[PDB]
RNA sequence: GCGUUGGAUUGUUCACCCACUAAUAGGGAGUGAGCUGGGUUACCCUACUGAUGAAUGUUACCGCAAUAGUAAUUGAACUUAGUACGAGAGGAACAGUUCAUUCGGAUAAUUGGUUUUUGCGGCUGUCUGAUCA
RNA sequence: UGAUUUAUGGAUUAACGAGAUUCCCACUGUCCCUAUCUACUAUCUAGCGAAACCACAGCCAAGGGGGCUUGGCAGAAUCAGCGGGGAAACUGGCUUGUG
């Protein structure tokens, strides 16, 4: 019974990880941009408190 | 087999050749005849040695040496033989005289703890009443709280201070009978 | 998730702290940490055992009987999920405990009224 | 485990070794068991094979009926009396410790049972959990 | 892969001397039979 | 051991048998010796290499002979069978022969052994040792042919049948192109080509089926010529033993057809030469495809004929074709009655059965026992809906099918939710608290507490109007 | 109606599921083709719930009901009990009990108007059960084998027991219990029938393993088929002479 | 002779040479490489471990025996302060490696990389990085000239930052230094997104998410010497052999004369540098909440932050992150945390996930109340309380 | 590349049985240092494992990575399937999903263990006039 | 060199012993399977202060029927543990699966 290395579970895999599984992941690395983005503009508005 | 093995499946497989044994010698001994026969000291040693005498005349134990002396290798001789016409159904078959002997889950009554030199060792639970006149009688003095309540329901959980108290109060009971 | 009441310390066994035992007559006792573990394979008994309040509450100490306790028994009959019925219970659970801190305050007070003469009279 | 033996087994905590006395709780007539094997191992070196709970485990009999004693056969444990874990968080155990007797397929022996059975032996075989009084 | 071991290609003197040695016997031998 | 033995691994021939244990032991055991050692690890590494190989020899052997059937007194069915039909004196001379080889090698490997014990040097323990093998590899070259006419037997047993004799069969024999092929495929799935030439079927050939709630075999029959019952051919001479031995119903395939162009002479003195083997057989021959003459119209001559067969005692004819399915169904219903006529007979003079059924048969009668009908609850629902088309277009979508399509098997979580009923499907959705800072909340949940707080709320203006809270 | 199906791989399926005439109930082993199965046979008409015990699967065993009450043992979480009366709908009663011993299923043979209970029970249980579900329950051993409602299935068409009960245990039990009943096998010999199978009026469910005379008796015991009021009985008594 | 049971050894030479590493600060040595169409992205943060807890959650788990139950599990907690940046190096590729070419910093600066920078601090004029401030202090363009060099060149770039250290409990009052990789492409757009990043915080929940799998790499729990039965699992010997008994007994004979390299002498344990892989995040929690305890069940307004606090750490008033497993590191080290180099397979990875309860009790003992007012509930009152 | 089990056993065990396991293959360099028979200065340096260290203007920070090392393994279940295949009897499969065994690395939330915190209690004898301590 | 013989039914042996052993019950960290705690040293420092032993001294593999030949490496100086070493096994390519 076969081990990590094998060629068939890693092309198996990597259908699996071109198909579902890196799907969410290109969502969730957007979602976090977004709220990476926004974070910034939290700052922004921060600095401008002080410059006013 | 090869001497030193194991003593238990091994008894199992001496014990009931022996039994065959037994099947073959009630068969064809004749009367003060030969039936020897060799052994593994086990558990069932008792129970066979207890119906040898209890069916023979002449059964002794050899305890030999030139055996490798670190195995029960115990050789028995049985001569005298009855030739029964009549014989007895309950010394052949091992189920009556595997007795197991106590020493000395239940639910029990209170008023029979009362009543009843080794006849206290048995107490383990008891149940409950609340309406019995005797009961009634009981109901004027320090029972039905203070733990007693529970300490009918469950005794495992007493120790030895609420033993003490159980049977003060067994005093009480039994001197107001 | 269920809290539970402790068998020898009267006390809120959590989730994930504390022990069960189960006995061959069918049984389950937890027990809120070692202590009460401990006591209870020696075979103590927590109604002579000070701190606990199986002790307490039948040597006279904390409210025993109350209305307040008998809202918080088992229910076995288990209907059928009102969400409006949870927002009565949650805001009435806050005032139950309320009044039971007062109950408990109150007994406390009367349970401790008396010091002061009997100071006076020590000195 | 073999045919009839359900389900995957967690990881439980592995008290009894080969050669602990226990109890039997059927109504065969056998009052105790004592393993020399368990089922299903693995290997490791000067190990002894351990038992557990849900486990299926070859052992003989020493105290019982004459015609079962002392004869190799198939068996489940039912009780550990050593401190296992659930996945629901409690950490529990029993009195004493003890388990039945079966053919190999699983199937129970006996007609009855005395006494509390692990869940997830009931859980991981069927028959005992046909012929489980009480289990917790 | 694995790449395994080898024999050498030594000289290992004691076999040339053998080797010289049995060479002798052998034409030894030859003499020995020729005659024939 | 029986039924269609398979055990019977492998047989090589002598050759590569040889250079299977020669190479096995010449791999696996140690293969070096410098002279320089000493004399016990030198005995004792030729020691262990003989042992070896004497252990894979006659564990081979022993593969082979308790894998093989062990003819004498296995079934006398299969037994004799095989005595007709694979060279009974063959068969017992190879086994043989594998026999006294197995005590031969294990003779010299024990005295070689005895000699080797104190054997002094390594010459003499190398020539000692490659003469050992050459003797048992002697031996194993003495036996080149019965092995491989044990390799086919072991082939053909491998492709044998699997009967129990025992139990509720239907011989079924014919003559040659009946039409057995159709009636066999009609009653069972078993493709036998139904081609018209002479030898089609060369064996014996088994359909399974079923009626009434029980199991039944049917075993076809390669088909029979006159051969005159002297002497004969292994096949009908099995299909004769098959006959002899299995204790069930045997049924002719009879051609009241125009197709099986053997005349009706041929036939009917085959039927002849076949009589006083149908002694206690239970006989019960059927007319094939009929619906084409309609036989009434079949003449005076031929007529007597049939008469000429039915004059035996135990007799029964039926009629049916292979065409249509309830004359073949109602004849095979026949034959199975005439097996249940036959399983009685057997069956009602041990006077055993009678002791244990009563327990099965006994279903019991309450006399009901009261004044209050007990009626069985069955809704309305159940029968106003339609059973449930496996194969339709449209049809309820069983959400097998939707975990299978979204979804997976061990993928697709359900949401356990959405199944069932509430006041509000909304707020189905949502989550139960199930917890406060302590006193969970499962053990307060319960209507009339608006009431209930407000009673308390009676309670604590009691108290604090007389002023209880000092 | 019988029906062979599988729970996982296993022939024993009233270990895992509950049948009444008015409602199903199944564990959550693997996929959704279990309740696929039984809802082929029963659709939208009543409900095929999928539920867990303590986190465990044993329903057919560690559970007990019928169409009028339906009870589990103490250690279900309050979770699982409010998703049952969500589940559920309030025509039938619900309860959790406190017992010495817990397995329900195990304990109670029962059908919608009459109980068969182990002698060992707790009153407070004696009462309780005949409190929730208003049917009358009797206390007996079926010829001496304990964990009756292990070792029959029951139902108000008719009655099933291990075969070894002799008949005169049939008898009075069957005068007691009111209906028709057969000491019987199901499952290749399985004389554990309670776990080995479920039964309702309308519908009965066995493993692959099971064989023909058996789901015949059964079926004709309980008559399933809209209509055989023992008339396929009076017609498969000779198959079981032949057979057994 | 061939030892007649051959048996695996005790111990990973994959770990050798064992030995102590350099700093606390565990060093990263690989990063997830890129995508470069999306957008910029940081890959990795620094985070502070401070102590263990545990949890109830509804596991969704198809194929499972914990589909939908209740399931224990025990979690670690990290504190997260928000991470400033301060500058960029700019990485090139030679085939020798890659090379550190050019850093640029951030125009002004904290007391606490300063007194990273200083080793004896108080007695410095803290003169650190006057110079470059006023090189910036102008019209600049010097700046300027190594931004535009780093966007012609330089394939590859990293972002320095530091921590918050003075918004914690902790003692060390001395900022750490990292260095982190992106996941962008578009180096202009990375540049001038750390240009305008300057001087500028960087929250978790602005990086990491629920339902995350990611890699911790820190460095462990030093014991000090240690033998080599308590070491690595080798045996120890019956009793009286002389000159030592918790050691190895017999090496060889005088063939072998000569030490083997894996045999497990004695020396140190702990102080190393480990990863680990795979660490299912469950929750984030941000300081500013009130009760980012409170679970979505159980609606107790309550702090995760448990009565007697946390054990050699104080509470919480920041962000945490709430991983399960264990992660590598004692109580109040640092922590570097990455993310999981790949795109993860495991249906594991997936669960939207359902915690139930968090435990908040005492840890110095045997905790058993979440807060203070049950336990003033449960107890009720006392002497000192009135 | 990884792995190769736990027990019982000698006036001539000889070659073994018992079971489990996926299996329970074979040999070298080994203890001429511990053990069994009817028995004829390991203190010098060496290498190894851990640990410091002037030197290159100094000191500090951040990193690269020449190289050397390398670890994962094994089995079972769910469907797939009671399908293919098979007269029957029997009955697999890679894709998907989940658990365990073994081995390793870390970890101390919880459970268990452990106590010189000799922390809080308890106890014998003696001593400090008795008590308290 | 020393329990007991002219039909006694002695001669068969009760008891006797820092003598030995089989089965069964009990017991326990011998073991699974190790973990922990204690006092001292070990360690460092102030002071006192040896001996054994010593051709030189030392890094390894193949070869030469510790040093030489050929190669691999070697970076000052050093500390603590360490127990592996410290002036009885190919005549001649031996041995292998096939009398």
């Amino acid at each position: 019974a076969k081990s990590l290395r094998a060629s068939s579970h890693l092309n198996a895999k990597s259908v699996k990880r071109r198909g579902v599984f890196q799907k969410a992941v290109d969502a969730r690395e957007q979602r976090i941009s977004d709220k990476l983005k926004e974070d910034l503009l939290k700052q922004k508005l921060e600095d401008l408190k002080k410059k006013e | 087999p090869n001497v030193g093995l194991g003593w238990v499946q091994d008894a199992f497989t001496q014990s009931q050749l022996t039994l065959q044994a037994l099947k073959l010698a009630v068969e064809n001994l004749v009367v003060n005849g030969t039936f020897v026969t060799k052994i593994f000291r086990s558990k069932d040693y008792n129970k066979l040695i207890w119906v040898f005498q209890q069916l023979f005349e002449k059964v002794e134990a050899t305890k030999p040496p030139a055996s490798r002396n670190v195995s029960a290798e115990i050789f028995v001789v049985c001569k005298g033989f009855k030739a029964p016409k009549r014989l007895d159904p309950r010394l052949l078959d091992p189920k009556e005289v595997f007795e197991e002997l106590p020493d000395g889950y239940h639910e029990t009554s209170i008023l029979d703890f009362v009543r009843t030199i080794s006849m206290l060792g048995e107490m383990n639970k008891f149940t409950i009443d609340e309406n019995d006149h005797e009961w009634k009688i009981l109901k004027k003095l320090k029972q039905t709280t203070d733990e007693f309540r529970s300490c009918i329901e469950d005794l495992k959980v007493l120790g030895k201070k609420d033993f003490k108290m159980i049977l003060r109060w067994r005093k009480i009971a039994r001197e107001i009978l | 998730m269920r809290i539970y009441q402790c068998h020898f310390c009267s006390s809120p066994c959590y989730p994930g702290h504390g022990i069960m035992f189960v006995r061959n007559d069918a049984k389950e006792f937890r027990f809120c940490r070692s202590k009460c573990h401990k006591a209870f394979k020696q075979r103590r008994n927590p109604r002579k055992l000070k701190w606990t309040k199986a002790f307490r509450k039948a040597a006279g100490k904390e409210l025993a009987v109350d209305s307040t306790l008998t809202f918080a028994q088992r229910r076995n009959v288990p209907v059928r999920y009102n969400r409006e019925l949870v927002a009565t219970t949650l805001k009435a659970m806050a005032r139950i405990e309320e009044i039971r801190q007062k109950r408990e305050r109150a007994f406390y007070k009367n349970r401790m009224r008396g010091n002061k003469e009997k100071d006076f009279l020590r000195d | 485990s073999g045919n009839g033996a359900q389900g995957t087994k967690f990881r439980i905590s592995l008290g009894l070794p080969v050669g602990a006395i226990m109890n039997c709780a059927d109504n065969s007539g056998a009052r105790n068991l004592y393993i020399i094997a368990v089922k299903g191992s693995g290997s490791r070196l000067n190990r002894l094979p351990a038992a557990s709970l849900g486990d299926m485990v070859m052992a003989t009999v020493k105290k019982g009926k004459p015609e079962l004693r002392k004869k190799v056969m198939p068996a489940i444990v039912v009780r550990q009396a050593k401190s296992w874990r659930r996945r629901d968080g409690v950490f529990l155990y029993f009195e004493d410790n003890a388990g039945v007797i079966a053919n190999p397929k699983g199937e129970m022996k006996g007609s009855a049972i005395t006494g509390p059975v692990g869940k997830e032996c009931a859980d991981l075989w069927p028959r005992v959990a046909s012929n489980s009084g009480v289990v917790v | 892969m694995r790449v395994r071991k080898r024999q050498s290609r030594r000289t290992s003197t004691k076999l040339k001397e053998g080797i010289k040695k049995k060479a002798s016997a052998h034409r030894k031998k030859e003499k020995k039979m020729a005659k024939k | 051991m029986q039924l269609s033995w398979k055990d019977i691994p492998t047989v090589a021939p002598a050759n590569d048998l040889l250079d299977i244990v020669l190479n096995r032991t010449q791999r696996k055991t140690p293969t070096v010796i410098r002279p320089g050692f000493k004399i016990t690890r030198i005995r004792a590494f030729y020691m262990r290499k003989v042992k070896y190989t004497g252990e894979g020899f006659v564990e081979k052997f022993e593969d082979i002979l308790k894998g093989f059937p062990n003819i004498n007194d296995v079934h006398p069915f299969h037994r004799d069978l095989m005595d007709t039909l694979y060279e009974k004196n063959h068969y017992k001379i190879s086994l043989a022969a594998i026999s006294r080889a197995k005590s031969l090698v294990e003779q010299v490997a024990r005295d070689y052994v005895r000699l080797l014990k104190f054997g002094q040097s390594l010459f003499q323990c190398k020539q000692l040792k490659r003469a050992a093998l050459g003797r048992m590899a002697t031996i194993v070259k003495k036996l080149r042919d019965p092995l491989a006419y044990l390799e086919q037997v072991r082939q053909h047993i491998g492709r044998l049948p699997s009967i129990d004799p025992n139990t509720r069969t239907l011989l079924i024999c014919g003559y040659p192109n009946v039409g057995k092929s159709s009636f066999l495929r009609c009653i069972t799935k078993s493709d036998v080509d139904v081609q018209p030439y002479a030898f089609t079927t060369k064996s014996l050939y088994v359909g399974h089926f079923d009626y009434k709630y029980l199991r039944f075999q049917a075993i076809d029959t390669p088909g029979i010529l006159d051969r005159p019952t002297e002497e004969m051919n292994n096949i009908e001479m099995q299909s004769i033993y098959a006959i002899a031995h299995l204790r069930s119903c045997v049924l002719y395939f009879m051609d009241l057809s125009e197709q099986c162009g053997f005349t009706i002479e041929a036939q009917v003195k085959l039927f002849h030469s076949i009589k006083p083997l149908f002694a206690n057989k239970s006989v019960m021959v059927v007319i094939n495809k009929t619906d084409i003459i309609r036989p009434e119209d079949l003449d005076e001559e031929r007529a007597q004929l049939l008469e000429s067969v039915k004059e035996v005692p135990g007799v029964e004819i039926m009629t049916s074709s292979c065409q249509l399915e309830e004359n073949v169904m109602e004849v095979r219903n026949k034959a199975c009655e005439k097996l249940l006529a036959s399983r009685i007979e057997n069956k009602l003079k041990s006077q055993s059965r009678i002791n244990n059924v009563l327990n099965k048969i006994h279903v019991a009668q309450p006399q009901a026992r009261d004044d209050v009908k007990r009626t069985p609850f069955i809704p309305e629902s159940v029968k106003n809906l339609k059973k449930y088309d496996p194969e339709d277009p449209n049809r309820r979508k069983l959400a097998r099918d939707i975990e299978a399509e979204n979804g997976g098997a061990g993928v697709f979580n359900v949401n356990l939710k959405d199944k069932y009923l509430l006041e509000d499907d909304e707020w189905k959705n949502d989550i139960m608290p199930e917890i406060l800072d302590g006193k969970n909340v499962y053990d307060f949940l319960d209507p009339e507490i608006a009431a209930k707080l407000q009673a308390l709320e009676e309670e604590e203006e009691k108290l604090e109007n007389e002023g209880f809270y000092n | 109606m019988a029906t062979r199906t599988q729970f996982e791989n296993s022939n024993e399926i009233g270990v895992f599921s509950k049948l009444t005439n008015t409602y199903c109930l199944v564990a959550v082993g693997g996929s959704e083709n279990f309740y696929s199965a039984f809802e082929a046979e029963l659709g939208d008409a009543i409900p095929i719930v999928h539920t867990t015990i303590a986190g465990t699967r044993i329903i057919g065993r560690m559970t007990a009901g019928n169409r009028r009450g339906l009870l589990v043992p103490t250690q279900t979480t309050d979770q699982e009990l409010q998703h049952l009366r969500n589940s559920l709908p309030d025509s039938v009663k619900i309860q959790r009990v406190e017992e010495r011993l817990s397995a329900l299923g195990n304990v109670i043979c029962c059908n919608d108007y009459v109980a068969l209970v182990h002698p060992d029970i707790d009153r407070e249980t004696e009462e309780l059960i005949s409190d929730v579900l208003g049917v009358e329950v009797f206390r007996q051993t079926i010829s001496g084998n304990i964990l009756v409602g292990s070792y029959c299935s029951l139902s108000n068409q008719g009655g099933l027991v291990h075969p070894q009960t002799s008949v005169q245990d049939q008898e009075e039990l069957s005068s007691l219990l009111q209906v028709p009943l057969v000491a019987g096998t199901v499952n290749r010999g399985s004389s554990v029938v309670g776990a080995g199978m479920v039964v309702n009026d309308y519908l009965a469910v066995t493993g692959l393993d099971t064989t023909a005379p058996e789901l015949s008796v059964i079926e004709s015991i309980f008559r399933l088929q809209d209509a055989q009021p023992e008339s396929i009985s009076g017609n498969l008594r000779d198959t079981l002479i032949e057979t057994y | 002779s061939h030892r007649k049971y051959e048996a695996p050894r005790h111990g990973h030479l994959g770990f050798l040479p064992r030995k102590r590493a350099a700093s606390i600060r565990a060093r990263v040595k690989a990063f997830p490489k890129d995508d470069r169409s999306k957008p910029v992205a940081l890959t990795s943060f620094l985070g502070y471990k401070a102590g263990m807890t545990t949890i109830v959650r509804d596991l969704d788990r198809p194929g499972s025996k914990f589909h939908k139950r209740e399931v224990v599990e025990a979690v670690t907690v990290v504190d997260t302060p928000p991470v400033v940046v301060v500058g960029v190096v700019g990485y090139v590729e030679t085939p020798r490696g890659l090379r550190s070419l050019t850093t640029v910093w951030a125009e002004h600066l904290s007391d606490e990389v300063k007194r990273r920078f200083y080793k004896n601090w108080y007695k410095s004029k803290k003169k650190a990085f006057t110079k470059y401030s006023a090189k910036y202090a102008q019209d600049g363009a010097g700046i300027e000239r190594e931004l535009a060099r780093i966007k012609k060149y330089a394939s590859v770039v990293r972002v320095l930052v530091h921590t918050q250290i003075r918004k914690t409990p902790l003692a060390q009052k001395k900022a750490h230094l990292a260095e982190i990789q992106l996941n962008g492409g578009s180096i202009s757009e990375k540049v001038d997104w750390a240009r305008e990043h300057f001087e500028k915080t960087v929250a978790v929940d602005s990086v990491f998410e629920q339902n995350e799998m990611i890699d911790a790499i820190a460095v462990t729990k030093g014991h000090g010497f240690e033998g080599v039965t308590h070491r690595w699992g080798t045996k120890k010997l019956p009793r009286k052999t002389h000159r030592g008994l918790r050691k190895v007994a017999c090496i060889g004979a005088w063939h072998p004369a000569h030490v083997m390299w894996s045999v497990a002498r004695a020396g140190q344990r702990g102080y190393h540098s480990r990863t680990s892989i795979n660490h299912k995040i469950y929750r984030v929690g941000k300081g500013d909440d009130e009760a980012n305890g409170a679970t979505s069940f159980d609606r107790t307004k309550k702090t995760i932050t448990p009565m007697g606090g946390f054990v050699h750490y104080g509470e919480i008033k920041n962000d945490f992150i709430m991983v399960k497993g264990c992660i590598p590191g004692n109580r109040k080290r640092i922590v570097t945390l990455r993310k999981s180099l790949y795109t993860n397979t495991s249906r594991k990875a997936l669960e939207e996930v359902s915690l139930k309860w968090i435990d908040t009790a005492s840890k110095f003992g045997k905790g058993r109340f979440q807060t203070p007012a049950e336990k003033h509930a449960f107890m009720g009152t006392l002497k000192k309380d009135l």
